């Protein structure tokens, strides 16, 4: 049998993931690939950093979420603090914790429909996608990189604005998602691209440890954003979408509905915030103000040993996900008692959602097989769990 | 020559003028590029296509991170390259490895494999000195063939 | 400002294409006007050619 | 003075100068020095884009590039005004359109056998070759034991190495057997009288430099280099054929880089075992390989299997 | 209906007789196992408990409630493992008391 | 003008949400000095430590390890199931 | 006690005490401490030799599904007397709850691996065996993933240095990209940190 | 239960390369940084290794 | 809550599969639709001359390095360290000594542009204020040799422009 | 000990295991030589195997040896197939780093001892 | 001997120099006990600090403000 390595090749998508491919003829039957590619060493490096030092190897994790990541790192360590975030910075991480769900939603069906080879709705979508980067470049310090959500709730206020942009913002964003439907749902030849491939139903789809879509639906009502609560999260109102079978044709019409929610929830959020203050006043974790550390005489030392070591974490093992917008995410973050945290073993997606290929590929062909990874929406760095 | 070296101002313009580069997709430093490709600051058509086969390639370029993995499968590429040819590496990952500087499975450097000839730094170096330092490249060339055959 | 560099400021009908520049000759020494990196604003335009304010 | 494992990134006292260094000689023989470590000075003629595949040897600060000609003098000097040894190995095969040819190897060493001298260089080395004598052949041939006398009035005491014929990956005379492709295969000339030579193995050629860069006491007491075992046979061109089974140019084509038939043809079939009181090579150890294991590499026609 | 919701199973066929089946069956493997450890105590506690509201009421709907599993047909997946469950009891024998003892200072956290 | 309806009667008619924000009704600037509200208990006279003690929280509560009747109590009370939102769920 | 302290809650501290209470009842074969976190965790001391029965006790049940095995990780803790620590977590679909399964070992002593028990344990157990060298049991396909073919470290236990020994670098000598030993230009400057003064009275060590 | 009873000495290797032989490691106690006087640095046994050359770059 | 997407039972009567029928067989569906979405061309293309046009800002955009100094120079660095201590990557290096007249200077100041991975915490460190993220992108030179700064490129990098710092600074301290 | 072992029990499981593979070994090293496109002689190479398999002679303990078994086999799992692209056999020998002195007099004059 | 390294490199090397630019300064006066120095504007440069004024009539520069400050 052949034994082709269809993977380094630099064909779009994205030149890695090197596999092999015993095919039997014409059908696969036996995929095994191979990871590894970037390593980099990251559980390992953290073992010598301090908390708040740390925090941007969380935010290179992805190469998307920004703000849904470290997300999952201040609740993952606020909990072990005692500390609740303040009323006004809770309303923040919301918005643009439902912000980046409207960055990979975007990304996972048009990179998905350029390996298949569309060309046209790649750049009719980034070209409304750039509308959004300023946002990211106004509040927090960069084009996308942004070590922002600090564990001390919000680092600062963002500025005069931005509440009649996002509005202005989302207010013209529905017919933008209002021409993908006329570009791929009524087609019947993506819809034949794409219809009973990857039929994974089972209770094997549940017992390979799979989280969102690519979970419910395809079937199993279940999901972390109102059986657990984030932050107020759950003082909004929405709904969760459900496909009818377990195919891909079945996630992909997730997505399609799933960015149909992001635009009530800002439009929700935007008419209950409340004017308040950014960080937790009792300022052994948060800094204290610029014109505060300037004048008196208790700000400076908290504020000059507070950048030398950093927080004094108690104890005791802790453990949290939330809704990556691929997956849950796991932290297993031990604490030791120091400035400097002990062993943060991660879980990502893709360990479960790109283990599980070996069932969802076999029986068909092997241009197949290219439509299957563009489904799971599955990125490398992020599979460095 | 004034003849002679009146070519040269056709031919080594002429390269400067179209350029088909491949680009590794590794890490952070790939997105940023596919919004140069997005068309804001449209990267067709000032000079250049859009992606193209390994074979035809005259510019490289490197983004976000190597791994030891990674360092065989990076000199067989560059060897099936024609000879006139230049490495651009962008990504502050790849002019010394960022951080992950310290750890024991990343190239130190992304020069101690491949001779690279422009730095672009920063993380995400931000889709707008990337423009800047193909400028730059275009402005590096201002060499020479004839008066090199015509001298020695 | 400043040289010959006249920022012409559009119809305000535009945005990202509505403050351009035009570059002439010889700024430090340079060639006539074949060669230009961009580099060559004064450093005061970056408040106001970057759309700063 | 010298600093730790001499691995990569260390000092290891020596500044060289190694002039030429774009040939298939003076390349191989500079990524041995930045091997080690030290600051070596190598300034190029004419190219800035024939240099790109050197710099990925030394390190980060150890190299560093300049210009000159040779004809003039102080883009000579100003270079080597700061460092200890310094070898030379520039020079060429046919006489170019423009230049003179003859003085290059006479006035050129003696351009570097200037103030360079002076200054306070020590350990400066030529390269020499095994059959470059005073008799009268050849054009080529002769003209370089002329620079081998009339140039050593300078230089009293170098240790100025004498190599035979080299066979490595990129040079000429193995690399003129098998690129002759051709309605006829002869050899030299038709006749296995005097082949062949001594083909050194380039290893050996770039280990006898850098035991001799610091020896000490080689100076003035010039080395020969040994070849294989021993002599050579006609075999070689039917090896060829039985084994293979049967750089700034310009931009289109060169005009005239020939397989020259002018004395070119002679400068090889020439062999001159010569005398073997020079110490020279096993002394400066230790160099030691065959021809049968390094014939698989250089060599690579349409087979590649079998 | 013809679809069951969770797609991957199939209403196969029917209720209100499979289940008791299978609970019966279960009670009669139930005695087999000596009674000394809990597990026949909860066990027999809570088939009794459900099978007492299984037998035998319509409709099929108001069998959903007062029996927390998903749809009824996913009710017997809630108990076909759980007959594989307890016939493996008499395998091993966890009835039997504690063994490996760890050595004295080992789930202390701070070093 | 007669390239303008031809757009109209391709893919709909919508003249208005245009893919450029670059024309007017875009916010172009704000001009106030900013100044921050301070209120979180940062006052004086009643706010004051070890009232606030937002640290200093005890160990993980040992239960029956190592060295009767029950309802065999589930860890949860089970998920009660959902609603279908009624817009269009179909 | 104010604002801006995190508010808990007793009704899941009670269930999470009443829940885990009668499972140490009805299998004291295999549990050695079961402890109750103060924010609604549990853990489960379990000496490996029950590492497969009791997780297929929560593979299935009426009372406890738990059939979602998310997070397999692996903790190494020097002086100890028995270095590892394995340590699972799985969640119930059903009732909202999370559990961890805590089982020590040491090095060279296996683990009866979770491969008929889990099908989600395919890659997650190779990544201790590549990583430690903990040798499961059993498993049809054990590799190496995640690390490149040459090493011979298994990192992520501490004796193994920041930087390996293994910096590599590219010659001309033929076409080789070869190994080297080790060599940097910068120490990773070390710090200190750890102020002294005991800032947390709860968690004072008994005094000797 | 296969428990097969055997004593060794547990010396493991092949995990390193040659640093086995070659160093000689040092089991101390940290003792108070003496520009103050807090006594919770005290308590843990630390270890440090040999001390090689430190060049100039 | 639920909602059941792509859940629809056909029509399956004599009239509408006619629908159905004139769909597939001559094609008023993939013209109609895809062939009208993708004209909509007459739109302006939104592109950026970038030789002569530039994009927007923020003014807390981050970017090249520079020092600033007091009103006439006073070297506002205090060699404080504690921009040192918070980089992630250490591309600090600081070797300070007392100079002749008593106040505390710097002698070696490093930033190792390479390696800097722009976590601006330096920018949020100094108390005196000293460091700042010049927002100037005029980057790429051809050497690994050339960007590891000293001190002499950064004073003077500071001192090429000061009134593109200080006004964004002047606009921005009140947040934070 | 009380701690189950791998595969052997004592010595005897062992010692033919070891054995065992080696003629995996010595029929792979022609195998291979003519398949990576690599030019030695192939004697060196069934030196190089036996270099490796008598250098830790010196255990007296099982399911060490057992541990070296699966360190061992895995190796073939690269090799018999093509995973090494042309780099990590040649990683094998240490070609072209510089010779360690390993005499007193010649540490001496270069090293602060190392 | 490091000497070589720069050469047709000019070596770009800065101007002015902050090693004395203090003695520059038309050195303030008060004639009071303690003053403050929030020196380069409020809120901005160096912070509050407080100086006795009575010896050899001058302040020190107090480190921080650089100026120099005496009666
Ligand atoms: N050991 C042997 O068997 C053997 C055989 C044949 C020849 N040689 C001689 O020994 C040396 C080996 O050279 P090679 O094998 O590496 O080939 P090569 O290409 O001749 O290298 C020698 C260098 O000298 C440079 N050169 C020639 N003329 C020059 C001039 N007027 N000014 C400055 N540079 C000049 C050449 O090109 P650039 O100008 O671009 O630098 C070349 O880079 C040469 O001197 C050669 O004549 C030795
Ligand atoms: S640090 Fe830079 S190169 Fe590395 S992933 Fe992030 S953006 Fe890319
Ligand atoms: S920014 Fe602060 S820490 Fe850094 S050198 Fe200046 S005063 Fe010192
Ligand atoms: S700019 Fe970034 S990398 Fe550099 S010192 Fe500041 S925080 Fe560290
Ligand atoms: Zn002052």
């Amino acid at each position: 049998n052949l034994t082709l390595n269809f993977g380094p090749q630099h064909p779009a998508a994205h030149g890695v993931l090197r596999l092999v491919m015993e095919l039997s003829g014409e059908m696969v039957r036996k995929c095994d690939p191979h990871i590894g590619l970037l390593h980099r060493g990251t559980e390992k490096l953290i073992e010598y950093k301090t908390y708040l030092q740390a925090l941007p190897y969380f935010d290179r994790l992805d190469y998307v979420s920004m703000m849904c990541n470290e997300q999952a790192y201040s609740l993952a360590v606020e909990k072990l603090l005692n500390i609740q975030p303040p009323p006004r910075a809770q309303w923040i991480r919301v918005l643009f914790g439902e912000i980046t769900r409207l960055l990979n939603h975007i990304m996972a069906v048009t990179t998905h429909a350029l390996d298949i080879g569309a060309m046209t709705p790649f750049f009719w979508m980034f070209e409304e996608r750039e509308k959004m980067f300023e946002f990211y470049e106004r509040v927090s310090g960069a084009r996308m990189h942004a070590a922002y959500v600090r564990p001390g709730g919000v680092h600062q206020d963002l500025p005069l604005g931005l509440m009649d942009d996002i509005y202005e913002f989302s207010k013209n964003f529905s017919l933008r998602i209002d021409e993908l439907e006329e570009m791929l749902t009524n087609n019947r030849i993506w819809r034949n691209r794409t219809v009973d491939i990857g039929i994974v139903t089972a209770e094997d789809a549940l017992n390979y440890g799979f989280s969102g879509v690519m979970l419910r639906g395809s079937g199993i009502q279940w999901d972390l954003r109102k059986t657990q609560p984030y932050d107020v999260y759950d003082q909004v109102e929405f709904d969760v979408p459900i496909g009818s079978r377990g195919d891909c044709y079945d996630r992909y019409l997730c997505r399609v509905e799933e960015m149909r929610q992001s635009i009530r929830i800002i439009s929700q959020c935007l008419n209950k915030m409340p004017p308040g203050e950014i960080k937790v006043d009792d300022a052994k974790v948060s800094p204290p103000k610029r014109a505060e550390m300037k004048t008196s005489m208790e700000s400076l030392i908290h504020h000059f040993k507070l950048y030398t070591e950093g927080y004094q974490v108690p104890p005791g093992a802790t453990y949290t996900a939330i809704e990556a917008p691929k997956g849950e995410f796991g932290v297993y973050l031990v604490s030791d008692g120091s400035s400097r945290p002990y062993r943060c073993k991660i879980k990502a997606p893709g360990f479960a959602h790109l283990a599980g290929l070996d069932k969802m590929s076999k029986g068909h062909m092997l241009a197949d097989v290219v439509a299957i990874i563009g489904t799971q929406d599955i990125v490398f760095g992020e599979v460095d769990r | 020559e004034y003849v002679v070296a009146k070519l040269d101002d056709l031919i080594n313009w002429a390269r400067r003028s179209s350029l088909w580069p491949m680009t590794f997709g590794l890490a952070c430093c790939a997105v940023e590029m596919m919004h140069m490709a997005a068309p804001r600051y449209d990267m067709d058509r000032f000079g250049v296509v859009f992606r193209a086969s390994p074979r035809q390639s005259d510019v490289m370029i490197v983004a976000g991170t190597l791994t030891n993995k990674m360092a065989p499968a990076l000199r067989k590429v560059y060897d099936q390259m024609p000879e006139p040819r230049y490495v651009v590496s962008m990504g502050s990952c790849a002019n010394g490895g960022g951080y992950y500087h310290y750890s024991y499975s990343v190239v130190r450097g992304c020069d101690r494999i491949v001779p690279v000839d422009i730095y672009v730094p920063g993380c995400p170096p931000t889709a707008e000195a990337l423009l800047y330092g193909i400028l730059q490249l275009q402005k590096k060339i201002k060499r020479e063939k004839r008066l090199r055959i015509w001298y020695r | 400002d400043k040289y010959g560099n006249k920022y012409y400021e559009d119809n305000k009908q535009f945005f990202g294409r509505h403050r351009w520049v035009i570059y002439t000759t010889e700024m430090n020494g340079k060639n006539t006007f074949w060669d230009v990196d961009g580099s060559m604003v004064p450093p005061e335009w970056h408040r106001w050619l970057h759309c700063m304010t | 003075i010298p600093h730790g494992k001499g691995g990569r990134s260390s000092v290891s006292g020596i500044v060289a100068t190694v002039f030429g260094a774009t040939g298939f000689l003076g390349r191989y023989v500079v990524n041995h020095l930045g091997r080690m470590g030290s600051q070596v000075i190598v300034p190029h003629r004419c190219e800035p884009y024939d240099t790109m595949h050197l710099r990925p040897m030394g390190d980060l600060g150890q190299i560093i590039f300049m210009d000159w000609n040779g004809r003039d003098k102080d883009s000579i000097r100003r270079a080597v005004e700061h460092s200890s040894v310094v070898i030379n190995l520039v020079g060429r095969e046919w006489e170019t359109q423009n230049f003179d040819f003859e003085d290059v190897f006479v006035k050129i060493p003696q351009a570097i056998a200037q103030v360079s001298k002076e200054a306070g260089v020590e350990k400066f080395i030529h390269i020499s070759h095994l059959n470059a004598d005073i008799k009268s052949s050849s054009k080529y041939l002769r003209s370089k034991a002329v620079g081998e006398k009339e140039v050593r009035e300078t230089f009293p005491e170098a240790t100025i190495i004498k190599p035979a014929e080299i066979f490595g990956r990129e040079d000429r005379f193995l690399n003129y057997f098998a690129n002759i492709r051709w309605f006829g295969g002869v050899p030299l000339i038709s006749l296995g009288k005097k082949t062949v030579k001594q083909p050194v193995y380039i290893v050996d050629v770039t280990k006898g430099i850098i035991n001799a860069i610091k020896d000490p006491d080689a100076r003035g007491k010039t080395f020969a280099f040994v070849g294989p075992s021993r002599y050579l046979l006609f075999d070689l061109v039917q090896y060829v054929f039985a084994v293979a089974h049967r750089i700034g140019r310009l931009f289109e084509i060169s005009p005239f880089e020939p397989w020259t038939t002018r004395d070119k043809v002679e400068r090889i079939h020439t062999t001159d075992k010569i005398l073997p009181h020079l110490p020279g090579l096993e002394d400066l150890g230790v160099e030691a390989t065959p021809l049968e294991l390094k014939a698989i590499e250089v060599l690579r026609r349409h087979r590649t299997y079998r | 209906k013809k679809t069951t919701g969770l797609v991957g199973l199939a209403v196969c066929e029917t209720p209100h007789e499979r289940l008791k089946i299978l609970y019966t069956k279960i009670l009669d493997v139930l005695g087999h196992i000596p009674k000394n450890a809990a597990y026949r105590k909860y066990t027999e506690q809570i088939t009794n408990e459900k099978l007492s509201m299984v037998k035998a009421e319509p409709d099929v709907k108001k069998l959903e409630e007062r029996l927390q599993g998903g749809q009824i047909e996913e009710v017997i997946l809630q108990a076909e493992n759980e007959l594989s469950l307890a016939r493996k009891m008499i395998q091993w024998k966890p009835w039997e008391p504690l063994v490996e003892e760890p050595p004295a200072s080992q789930w202390k956290w701070p070093i | 003008r007669f390239i303008q309806w031809l757009r109209n009667w391709a893919s709909g008619r919508d003249l208005q949400a245009k893919l450029q924000l670059r024309y007017q009704e875009i916010s172009k600037r704000t001009q106030p000095p900013p100044k921050l509200p301070v209120g979180p208990s940062h006052k004086l006279s009643n706010n004051y430590y070890c009232t606030r003690d937002g640290r200093r929280e005890a160990m993980p509560p040992s239960i029956v390890m190592s060295s009767s009747e029950k309802k065999a109590v589930s860890p949860a009370p089970p998920i009660k199931r959902w609603e279908l939102s009624q817009d269009e769920p179909y | 006690t104010r604002p801006t302290v995190r508010p808990r809650n007793d009704v899941a501290h009670k269930q999470l005490s009443a829940f885990g209470e009668y499972v140490a009842e009805i299998l004291p074969k295999y549990v050695q401490q079961v402890q109750v976190s103060c924010f609604n965790e549990l853990e489960i001391c379990i000496h490996p030799d029950g590492v497969i029965p009791v997780l297929t006790f929560l593979r299935d049940h009426s009372n406890a599904q738990f059939k979602s095995l998310a997070d397999l990780t692996a903790v190494d803790i020097p002086t100890r007397q028995n270095r590892f620590e394995i340590v699972y977590n799985l969640l119930s679909l059903r009732f909202n709850s999370r559990i961890r399964v805590k089982t020590y070992t040491d090095e060279l002593t296996p683990i009866e691996s979770s491969v008929p028990v889990y099908k989600a344990a395919n890659w997650y157990e190779r990544e201790i065996w590549d990583m430690f060298g903990v040798f499961f049991a059993n498993h049809p396909d054990l590799r190496r993933i995640l690390t490149d073919y040459g090493f011979e470290g298994h990192p992520f236990r501490k004796d193994f240095p920041l930087s390996g020994y293994v910096e590599l670098r590219y010659d001309d000598e033929v076409k080789r990209v070869v190994a080297e030993p080790v060599e940097l230009a910068q120490e990773f400057r070390k710090f200190d940190l750890n102020s002294p003064w005991e800032a947390f009275p709860a968690y004072r060590q008994p005094p000797e | 239960i296969t428990v097969d009873e055997k004593l060794d000495i547990t010396t493991i290797t092949g995990v390193p390369e040659e640093h086995i032989k070659t160093r000689k490691a040092r089991i101390f106690v940290p003792a108070r940084n003496n520009m103050q006087s807090g006594v919770n640095n005290t308590k843990k046994w630390k270890m440090e290794f040999d001390t090689r050359e430190r060049w100039e770059n | 809550t639920y909602k059941y997407v792509n859940l629809r039972e056909p029509s399956m009567d004599m009239k509408s599969v006619t629908d159905r029928a004139a769909q597939t067989l001559l094609w008023t569906e993939l013209i109609r639709g895809l062939g009208m979405t993708l004209s909509y061309l007459f739109r302006e293309p939104a592109t950026i001359n970038y030789p002569f046009e530039k994009g927007p800002l923020s003014p807390r955009f981050r970017g090249e390095h520079a020092l600033r100094r007091y009103p006439s120079g006073e070297e506002r660095c205090i060699a404080c360290k504690l921009c040192e201590a918070v980089c992630p990557a250490q591309a600090i290096t600081i070797e300070a000594e007392p100079r002749a007249d008593g106040s505390r200077r710097t002698t070696r100041y490093d930033i190792d542009m390479t390696k800097c991975i722009y976590c601006g915490f330096c920018q949020e460190a100094c108390p005196v204020d000293a460091i700042v993220e010049g927002p100037n992108f005029e980057f790429s030179t051809e050497t690994h040799e050339e960007l590891l700064y000293n001190k002499e490129k950064l004073l003077n990098n500071g001192d090429k422009w000061e009134a593109e710092i200080a006004a964004n600074i002047q606009a921005d301290y009140l947040y934070r | 000990t009380s701690v189950k072992p791998i595969f052997s029990r004592d010595m005897n499981e062992a010692k033919r295991r070891v054995r065992e593979l080696y003629r995996a070994w010595y029929r792979e090293v022609p195998n291979t030589v003519h398949l990576f496109q690599l030019d030695i002689s192939v004697k060196q190479g069934r030196d190089k195997v036996r270099e490796m398999f008598k250098k830790n002679a010196h255990i007296t303990d099982p399911r060490v040896v057992d541990l070296l078994v699966i360190k061992g086999k895995m190796e073939l799992e690269e090799t018999i197939k093509v995973w090494k692209q042309r780099t990590h056999v040649m990683r094998f020998f240490h070609e072209t780093e510089a010779p360690r002195p390993k005499d007193f007099l010649s540490k001496f004059y270069v090293g602060h001892d190392p | 001997y490091r000497k070589v390294r720069f050469v047709g490199r000019q070596k770009e090397v800065n101007e002015n120099f902050a090693i004395d630019l203090i003695a520059e300064q038309p050195v303030s006066q008060v004639g009071s006990r303690v003053i403050s120095c929030d020196g380069g504007g409020g809120a901005l440069g160096h912070p509050r600090v407080y100086i006795n004024l009575d010896k050899e009539t001058k302040t020190g520069t107090c480190g921080y403000c650089g100026l120099q400050f005496r009666q």
